[PDB]
């Protein structure tokens, strides 16, 4: 069992736990029992950003990027209710945890794309009739993506939404209209989508691990410009417990 | 002399005192952005040089 | 002579157009590295997240700066005092975003300038000179250390080291005033006495020597042609200069000993600047300027403001505005 | 202007009774407050919880009322949350927790009255400065 | 205590208001103190697990003595004026405090520096005197005069 | 960036005019009989 | 009220509002003035008249603060919103125009009212053409300013000219240097009774 | 050491006059400008770019935010004849401080 | 155009350093 | 067209009373008996369709219900404003003294 001093500075702290290749078991669900996810961990391994084509009617693709904000990207220590539904499907309802990370990736040619990588308010369901969680079990759901900056955030000219100036004070007599979009801050709230593919199950401990893919919009700079579409892929880990 | 004669009154001249002078420096930063001035900068170069 | 011996003789040779020397052997690569990285970064570096809050600041010319606004931006607050060489980054794009150029440049530079000082000693010794020119150079060198290394160490981050640019310099000064009240610190005050005094005495000495030049030329030629490189006689009449200055003030306020005078010219700005450096280096550990906020109080107990309190209001403006997005808790404790 | 007996007259309790502090008491109150309280409460604010200050109006709206000598002395003996609901001696200096806040060990009843008197008198002198924070410096 | 879920609280910049990751992923305190994540102290360590600050321990296991200690230390930070007025530079007179850590650090930096200066002085002088020109250049034997011109 | 459109020629002539003045004086000093 | 007179009561025409490298005509900043909008009168929901605090020349920027006739603050544009008590929205601030192009009109929507209040810090409010000259909206000084600057500077420099030439005049005999045969006794204290007078040994 | 050196003592001493004297004279000229508020306060190009683009930030814009802080927080007491009353809510402040 | 100007002036300065050091008028003892 | 939603919310009862659905928790210090216990329950159990719904919070002592009844006149409710409730801003909105 590793301690903080074993781990510190290694990069292991941004990684999710793995299960061994001998973990292809089944975790029985008692439909009369209540369950919880005690720990959900999401470790992204690739960020893809959809390009914005000039003709606007060409099959736009998701292209690879370079992470510039280091090993600060994983969501972890997340917990919530795991409900058994009438039709035997299971629904995870996210309650709390470290469920967001600001992340900046850089596209070819230098463009930087900040996003709030997140599963905030995740609600994710399996297929009907999951009497046991197995390597065939998958979860799909939606979550919220609130503005990458919160309401107090001030731009470099000191303008903001819940604080700051409401005009371009260095241009005292400019016409206001062409600056409206920069002057009047707006707070975005959109939806993201995610799938979790179970690859490994320890039926005894109640631990599962696998791969995930999520999709969400990136930072729109409090309304100053359009967000990009982002697709995030990686691995996950979760501990299931009767609650 | 010339600096306050250009302004509203003698009030905005430097007052003769240590901390008072320090206040003059900070006032010039906040209101005049004096560090940005190439004439001040040449002054700095001449003093340190 | 063997190869190592010949190499040593060349390195320490008094006949090289620019002296190399053993200190030079370290100085030359380090100064080149810092210089080359600084030039490229100043022109072409992308914005840097100086305060670790994903709020990149643009320093380079190609990214919207002029000579006055441009800078090489300090490394990220997320990094703190951690060593961040190129090979600690996953990529150059990362290295750049986090302010790696800053660390490369300041570390190579501080080493190289330390070696420049050593080299001044070394050449003084090869030439049969007295050795203390290097000691004079210790004054600006200590000052560079203060703002590039000691202050960061005390505050826990290279993000608080002085930026490598003109406006960045001013930013550093204003924040320093908000956080340490440096103006009210006696070491900074000695620093000002040192540089004002230096400029004064420079002008003074210039003007006295110039005033007492001995007639050796006509009116249609520069008086400078009256001195010839390596002539044995002094080119001005010091007894006359002293005759003037001693009467300008009084006799015993003027120097009649040239050695004493030049010693004074060396000592005054050097000591003053030593204290300037020590001001920054001790405020690094948050022992700050004199604080007389509300020191004067009337009979009931009303606060009677002094100029110290007006200074305090200005400092408050600076304090509440700086790094407007970086504080989440009420006290700025570094 | 002077520190008059009127300025030094403050509510003893909630029932309209007042007490008049001596100048020596005022001085003692400033000294003891700096000694045991200013580290958090300098200027009438509260550094570890700025939402609650030492303004007379705030203290008046506390439960039980804290805008009089009795209320304050009691607070220094058995401090509560703003609504009176929880006893917080374990995390706030008091006589009850003088074991873990050793600076309270030598505070006498006379001392507590002096501190209370200070907390009440100071805003009569400084007005909005007291509990005002840096905006009013 | 007021009811905030401190693990999920996103601050204004997008980073955690209370909690964030170090550049290697460890859970650390957020805000400017992100720089000080290498700090270790007995009052903090019981909240630390294998990946850094532990959210469960934070939510469930913080003891009143930890709160007391953190308050005490937060309010005895080593900041203060030359005349020993405690706190930031803009703080009013009231608290007579300059941290011993500051007195010791500043005093020993000043002394160490002047001692480096002294080293340069006496080393340079020792060299010059051992070689025999610490009192100046021999007019009849000026070394530079027997050297080839630089150009 | 929306810079002042006279800045380029202002800068060029600022450099060129006095530099050329100095170059003229230098070269004709050199060509004087040695 | 003549437009010319209203126009004088506008800070854009104040010579102490420019910048050293902000070049050209005043029109290049705030624009070419076309018309007086008329006089703006601000009122709160209670119908009390409110007065915008004017910008003093010292300030590049300035807050927006409205007081009653007795200087009591009644409304403002807040920075931090969370504890705002004087917002135009809370206070129901309106603005009505008298004279000029907007004469007889009243505005009640907070954005418009606030915009006019921001203009009111400059004194009387005008419509400008900012398109003809591509004005950048930043104040420039007038010929009063430029003349004053150039002539104070040139005067100061000419002081140096005076010192230099007066010196050259009065010390012509020593300007290639001092006498090579300067006797030490001429600068030695006490030797001459009157300084530099050889007849007073 | 440095690549160039003085060789003429008369020139050296004149230069010692020239440098600090010329520096002080230049500072004086700038102050005459400030007498009229004829400042070097801004770079117009910077302000146009910054006003349109909320992600563009330089040390120049940062220093201006500091100046704004100075003016608002120091003015009421420093300029008492103006009778400034700046309600708390209008005071410019970053987060927390 | 601005950046070119700044970089150009800088480049001329470095060149000038080169000439002033290596192609200076040699100091001669008379 | 573009609107600052916070400024806009100041023109509604949010700018006049404690909004049980939006206001930051420190505001509950304004009235006797509300902080911290009730304030915490109230923010935790938001949002409410009307003010009186605050009386239906599970676990309330009789005293608490009476304190709440006495304070209903100081409460209001509006639509939850995302910008005011995200980031945990109801528990700490970046404002101290
Ligand atoms: C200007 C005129 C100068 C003219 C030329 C003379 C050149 C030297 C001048 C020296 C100063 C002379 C007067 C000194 C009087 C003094 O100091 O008086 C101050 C005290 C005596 O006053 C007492 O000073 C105390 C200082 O606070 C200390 O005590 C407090 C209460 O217990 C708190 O604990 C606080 O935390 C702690 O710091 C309190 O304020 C007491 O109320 C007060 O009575 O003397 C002391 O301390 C003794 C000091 C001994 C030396 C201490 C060396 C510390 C060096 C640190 C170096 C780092 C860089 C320094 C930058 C400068
Ligand atoms: C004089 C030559 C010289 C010196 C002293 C340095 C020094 C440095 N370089 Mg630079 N560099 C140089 C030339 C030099 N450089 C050249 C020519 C290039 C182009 C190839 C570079 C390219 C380069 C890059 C890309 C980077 C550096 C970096 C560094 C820093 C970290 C070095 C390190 O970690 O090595 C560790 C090596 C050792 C500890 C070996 C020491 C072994 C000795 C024999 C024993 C122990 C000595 C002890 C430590 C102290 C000795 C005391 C002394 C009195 C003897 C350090 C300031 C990095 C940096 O700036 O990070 C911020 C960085 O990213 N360099
Ligand atoms: C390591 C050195 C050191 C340190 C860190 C301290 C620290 C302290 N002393 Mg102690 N003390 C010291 C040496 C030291 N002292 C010495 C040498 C004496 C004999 C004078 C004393 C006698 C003494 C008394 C009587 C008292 C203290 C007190 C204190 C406390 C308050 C200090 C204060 O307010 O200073 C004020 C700051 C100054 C006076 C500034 C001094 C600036 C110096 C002169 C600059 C020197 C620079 C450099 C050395 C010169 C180089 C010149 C260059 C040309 C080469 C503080 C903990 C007080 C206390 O609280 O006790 C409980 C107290 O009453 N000390
Ligand atoms: C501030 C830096 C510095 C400078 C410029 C000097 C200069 C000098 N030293 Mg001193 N020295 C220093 C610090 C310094 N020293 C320190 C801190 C110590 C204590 C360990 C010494 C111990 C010492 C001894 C024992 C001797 C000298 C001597 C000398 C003189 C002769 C040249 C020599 O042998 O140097 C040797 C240089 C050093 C010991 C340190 C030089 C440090 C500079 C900064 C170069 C460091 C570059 C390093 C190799 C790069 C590492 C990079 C890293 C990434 C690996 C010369 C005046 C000699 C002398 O003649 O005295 C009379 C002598 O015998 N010094
Ligand atoms: C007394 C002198 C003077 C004054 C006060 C004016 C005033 C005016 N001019 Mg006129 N002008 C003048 C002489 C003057 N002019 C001369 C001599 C010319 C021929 C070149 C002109 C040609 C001219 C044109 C073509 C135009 C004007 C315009 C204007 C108006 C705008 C001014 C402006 O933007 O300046 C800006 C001022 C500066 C940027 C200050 C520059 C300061 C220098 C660079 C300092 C240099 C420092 C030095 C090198 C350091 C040496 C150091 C060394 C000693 C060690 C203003 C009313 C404009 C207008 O609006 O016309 C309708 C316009 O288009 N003027
Ligand atoms: C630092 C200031 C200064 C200095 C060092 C000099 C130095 C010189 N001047 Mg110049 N001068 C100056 C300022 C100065 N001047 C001013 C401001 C003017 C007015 C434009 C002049 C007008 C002037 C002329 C016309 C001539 C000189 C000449 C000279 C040279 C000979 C000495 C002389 O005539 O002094 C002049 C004497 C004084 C400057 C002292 C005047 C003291 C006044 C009368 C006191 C007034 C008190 C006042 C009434 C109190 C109330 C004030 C009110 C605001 C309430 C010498 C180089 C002469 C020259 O170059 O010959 C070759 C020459 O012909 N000066
Ligand atoms: C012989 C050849 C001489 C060649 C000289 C080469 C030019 C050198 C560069 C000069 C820089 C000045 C130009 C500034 C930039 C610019 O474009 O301005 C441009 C301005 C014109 O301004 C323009 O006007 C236009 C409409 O007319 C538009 O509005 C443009 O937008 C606007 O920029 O040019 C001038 O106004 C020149 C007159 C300036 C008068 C200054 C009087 C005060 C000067 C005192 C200085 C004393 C200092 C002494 C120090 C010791
Ligand atoms: C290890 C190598 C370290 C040095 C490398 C870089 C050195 C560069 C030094 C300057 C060389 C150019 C000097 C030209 C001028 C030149 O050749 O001067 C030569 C001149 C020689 O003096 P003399 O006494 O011989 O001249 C006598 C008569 O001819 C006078 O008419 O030296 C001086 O005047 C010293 C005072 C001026 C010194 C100016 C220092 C400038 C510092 C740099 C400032 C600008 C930097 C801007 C950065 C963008
Ligand atoms: C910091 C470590 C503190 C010291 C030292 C003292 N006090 Fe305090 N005080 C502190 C906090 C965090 C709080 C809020 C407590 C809570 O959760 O409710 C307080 C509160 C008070 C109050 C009540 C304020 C009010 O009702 O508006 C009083 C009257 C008070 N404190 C007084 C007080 C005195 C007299 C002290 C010195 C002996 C003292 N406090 C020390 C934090 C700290
Ligand atoms: C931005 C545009 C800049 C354009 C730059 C143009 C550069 C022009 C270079 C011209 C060089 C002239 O070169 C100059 O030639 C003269 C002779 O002709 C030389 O002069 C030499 O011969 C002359 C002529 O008899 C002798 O009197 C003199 O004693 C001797 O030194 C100079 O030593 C040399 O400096
Ligand atoms: C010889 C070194 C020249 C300087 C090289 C700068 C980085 S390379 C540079 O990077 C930009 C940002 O990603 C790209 O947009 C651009 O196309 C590319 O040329
Ligand atoms: C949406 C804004 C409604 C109120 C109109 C703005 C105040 S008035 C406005 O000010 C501009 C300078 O900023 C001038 O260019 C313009 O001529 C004028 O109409
Ligand atoms: O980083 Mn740069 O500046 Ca030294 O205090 Mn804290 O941190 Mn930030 O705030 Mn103030
Ligand atoms: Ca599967
Ligand atoms: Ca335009
Ligand atoms: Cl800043
Ligand atoms: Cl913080
Ligand atoms: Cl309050």
């Amino acid at each position: 069992t590793l301690t903080y001093d074993d781990i510190v500075g290694t990069g292991l702290a941004n990684k999710c736990p793995t299960l061994d290749d001998t973990a292809r078991g089944a975790y029985p669900i008692d439909s009369s029992q209540t369950y919880r996810i005690a720990r959900l961990c999401l470790q992204p391994t690739t960020f893809l950003v959809k390009e914005e084509p000039k003709n606007k009617r060409q099959e736009a693709e998701f292209v690879p990027t370079k992470l510039v904000t280091r090993e600060t990207t994983s969501l972890d220590q997340i917990q919530g209710e795991l409900k058994v539904n009438s039709d035997g499907s299971l629904t995870f309802v996210e309650e709390d945890g470290i469920d967001f990370q600001p992340v900046t990736v850089q596209m070819a040619g230098g463009e930087r794309i900040p996003l709030l990588f997140t599963v905030k308010n995740l609600v994710a369901s399996t297929q009907p009739n999951v009497t046991s969680i197995t390597t065939s079990t998958d979860f799909k759901g939606e979550f919220n993506v609130p503005s990458y900056r919160t309401a107090n955030f001030l731009d470099p000219k000191g303008r903001g939404l819940a604080s700051g100036y409401d005009s371009a004070i260095a241009l005292p007599q400019a016409k206001e209209e062409e600056l409206a979009r920069a002057n009047v801050k707006r707070f975005s709230l959109t939806k993201g989508q995610i799938s979790l593919n179970v690859a490994k199950v320890d039926g005894r401990t109640g631990e599962i691990a696998g791969t995930f893919e999520s999709e969400q919009l990136s930072d729109d700079d409090m309304g100053a410009h359009e967000p990009h579409e982002v697709k995030i892929q990686g691995v996950f880990y979760a501990s299931i417990e009767p609650a | 002399l010339i600096y306050p004669l250009g302004q509203s009154s003698w009030f905005f001249a430097p007052s003769f005192g240590v901390a008072a002078i320090f206040r003059f420096l900070l006032f010039f930063q906040g209101f005049h952005n004096w560090t940005l001035n190439p004439f001040h900068m040449m002054g700095v170069a001449g003093v340190l040089g | 002579a063997n190869l190592w011996e010949r190499f040593c003789n060349w390195v320490t040779s008094t006949d090289n157009r620019l002296y190399v020397g053993w200190f030079g052997v370290i100085m030359i690569p380090t100064l080149l590295a810092a210089t080359i990285c600084f030039v490229i970064a100043f022109i072409a570096a992308p914005p840097v997240d100086i305060d670790g809050i994903r709020e990149p600041v643009s320093g380079s010319l190609l990214y919207g700066n002029n000579i006055i606004t441009g800078a090489v931006v300090p490394s990220s607050n997320a990094i703190g005092l951690h060593f961040y060489p190129i090979w600690e980054a996953a990529s150059l794009d990362e290295w750049l975003y986090n302010g790696g150029p800053y660390q490369l440049i300041i570390f190579h530079f501080l080493l190289g300038a330390s070696c420049y000082m050593g080299r001044q000693w070394e050449l003084s010794y090869r030439l049969g000179m007295r050795p203390w020119i290097c000691v004079a150079y210790s004054a600006p060198l200590a000052s560079a250390f203060a703002v590039f290394l000691i202050y960061p160490i005390g505050q826990g981050s290279f993000s608080d080291g002085m930026p490598l640019g003109i406006s960045g310099t001013f930013n550093f000064m204003i924040v320093f005033q908000a956080e340490h009240n440096i103006l009210m610190h006696p070491f900074h005050q000695l620093g000002v006495a040192g540089v004002f005094g230096g400029a004064l005495f420079c002008a003074m000495h210039g003007s006295l020597v110039t005033s007492s030049l001995i007639r050796e030329t006509t009116e249609t030629e520069s008086a400078n042609y009256g001195y010839k490189f390596g002539q044995e006689e002094e080119t001005y009449n010091i007894v006359a200069a002293h005759g003037y200055f001693g009467r300008l003030i009084f006799q015993y306020a003027s120097f009649n000993n040239s050695r004493s005078l030049h010693f004074f010219l060396a000592a005054w700005p050097v000591v003053g600047v030593w204290f300037a450096a020590l001001g920054i280096s001790t405020m690094a550990f948050n022992l700050n300027g004199f604080n007389f906020n509300h020191s004067v109080i009337d009979a009931k107990g009303n606060v009677i403001n002094t100029w110290a309190d007006i200074i305090n209001r200005a400092n408050l403006g600076m304090e509440v505005m700086h790094e407007r997005n970086a504080h989440n808790f009420p006290l700025d404790l570094a | 202007a002077e520190l008059t007996p009127e300025v030094l007259t403050v509510p003893l309790n909630s029932e309209g009774k007042t007490i008049t502090l001596t100048e020596k008491q005022y001085l003692e109150g400033k000294r003891l407050f700096q000694y045991a309280c200013a580290s958090c409460h300098v200027g009438g604010i509260t550094k570890t919880n700025p939402s609650l200050d030492l303004r007379t109006e705030t203290l008046a709206l506390a439960t039980p009322p804290r805008d009089n000598i009795e209320g304050l002395v009691d607070y220094m003996k058995n401090p509560t949350t703003y609504d009176g609901e929880q006893e917080i001696a374990e995390v706030h200096p008091s006589l009850r927790s003088a074991d873990i806040f050793p600076k309270m060990r030598n505070l006498t009843e006379k001392d507590l009255v002096a501190i209370a008197g200070h907390i009440l008198v100071e805003p009569k002198i400084l007005g909005d400065k007291w509990g005002g924070g840096k905006v009013y410096y | 205590k007021l009811g905030a879920n401190v693990g999920s609280a996103q601050g204004p910049t997008g980073l955690g208001k209370y909690l964030m990751r170090s550049p290697t992923g460890e859970i650390i305190f957020g805000g400017e103190t992100m720089r000080f994540w290498d700090f270790r102290g007995p009052w903090l360590e019981p909240l630390r697990g294998p990946n850094g600050l532990d959210l469960n321990k934070i939510k469930n296991d913080i003891q009143p003595w930890q709160e007391r200690r953190a308050a005490e230390y937060m309010t005895h930070a080593p900041l203060g004026s030359l005349n020993s007025v405690g706190g930031v530079a803009t703080e009013i007179n009231s608290v007579n405090f300059v941290s011993p850590r500051s007195w010791l650090a500043t005093s020993h930096f000043v002394l160490a520096f002047f001692f480096l200066v002294g080293h340069l002085w006496h080393a340079g002088r020792a060299r010059a005197a051992a070689a025999g020109f610490e009192k100046g250049i021999d007019r009849e034997s000026e070394p530079v005069l027997s050297m080839p011109s630089l150009d | 960036m929306e810079v002042n459109q006279l800045g380029l020629i202002a800068t060029a002539l600022f450099v060129l005019v006095p530099s050329v003045f100095l170059i003229i004086l230098y070269v004709q000093t050199e060509s004087q009989q040695k | 009220i003549p437009e010319k007179l209203a126009f004088y009561d506008y800070i854009g025409n104040n010579p102490a509002k420019g910048g050293l490298f902000r070049t050209g005509p005043m029109n290049k900043g705030d624009g070419i003035a076309q018309a007086w909008k008329g006089h703006a009168v601000f009122r709160n929901k209670e119908g009390e008249e409110l007065f915008v605090r004017r910008m003093p020349a010292f300030f590049e920027s300035f807050p927006v603060i409205l007081t009653d006739k007795n200087g009591v603050v009644k409304a403002d544009i807040p920075f931090r919103r969370a504890e705002s008590k004087y917002s135009f929205e809370q206070q129901g601030v309106t603005v009505s125009f008298y004279g000029g192009e907007l004469n007889g009109q009243t505005f009640t929507d907070p954005p418009t009212v606030k915009s006019y209040a921001r203009k009111a810090i400059f004194g009387e409010i005008f419509e400008f053409d900012t398109e003809t000259l591509n004005s950048d909206g930043i104040f420039r000084t007038s010929p009063r300013g430029w003349f004053t600057f150039a002539h104070a500077v040139f005067a100061l420099l000419f002081f140096f000219g005076h010192i230099w030439h007066g010196a050259r005049t009065l010390f012509r005999d020593v300007f290639s240097g001092i006498d090579p045969e300067l006797s030490p006794e001429q600068v030695e204290w006490g030797f001459y009774q009157k300084v530099g007078d050889v007849t007073t040994r | 050491i440095f690549g160039i050196a003085f060789s003429n003592k008369r020139w050296l001493h004149f230069f010692m006059l020239f440098v600090p004297v010329t520096g002080l004279w230049m500072s004086a000229i700038g102050v005459v400008g400030l007498a009229l508020n004829l400042r070097s306060y801004d770079f117009i190009s910077q302000e146009i770019r910054a006003a349109e683009d909320p992600e563009f930030e330089t040390f120049y814009t940062k220093n201006l935010l500091l100046n704004e802080g100075i003016r608002a927080w120091m003015a009421p007491q420093d300029q008492p004849h103006e009778n400034f009353v700046f309600p708390e809510e209008v005071l410019p402040r970053g987060n927390a401080l | 155009m601005e950046t070119i100007t700044y970089v150009f002036i800088f480049a001329c300065i470095i060149a000038l350093f080169f000439f002033a050091i290596f192609f200076r008028e040699p100091p001669r003892i008379t | 067209e573009l609107v600052n939603v916070v400024d806009e919310k100041l023109g509604t009862a949010y700018g006049e009373k404690i909004d049980l659905n939006n206001t930051n928790i420190a505001a509950f210090i304004q009235y006797r008996g509300l902080y911290p216990t009730l304030a915490k329950l109230i923010v935790k159990n938001a949002p409410y369709e009307s003010v009186e719904d605050v009386l239906n919070i599970p676990g309330l002592t009789e005293r608490q219900k009476q304190i709440l009844r006495e304070n209903l006149e100081h409460f209001t409710v509006t639509e939850v404003e995302t910008a005011l409730v995200e980031g945990g801003d109801r528990y700490n909105n970046g404002l101290y003294k």
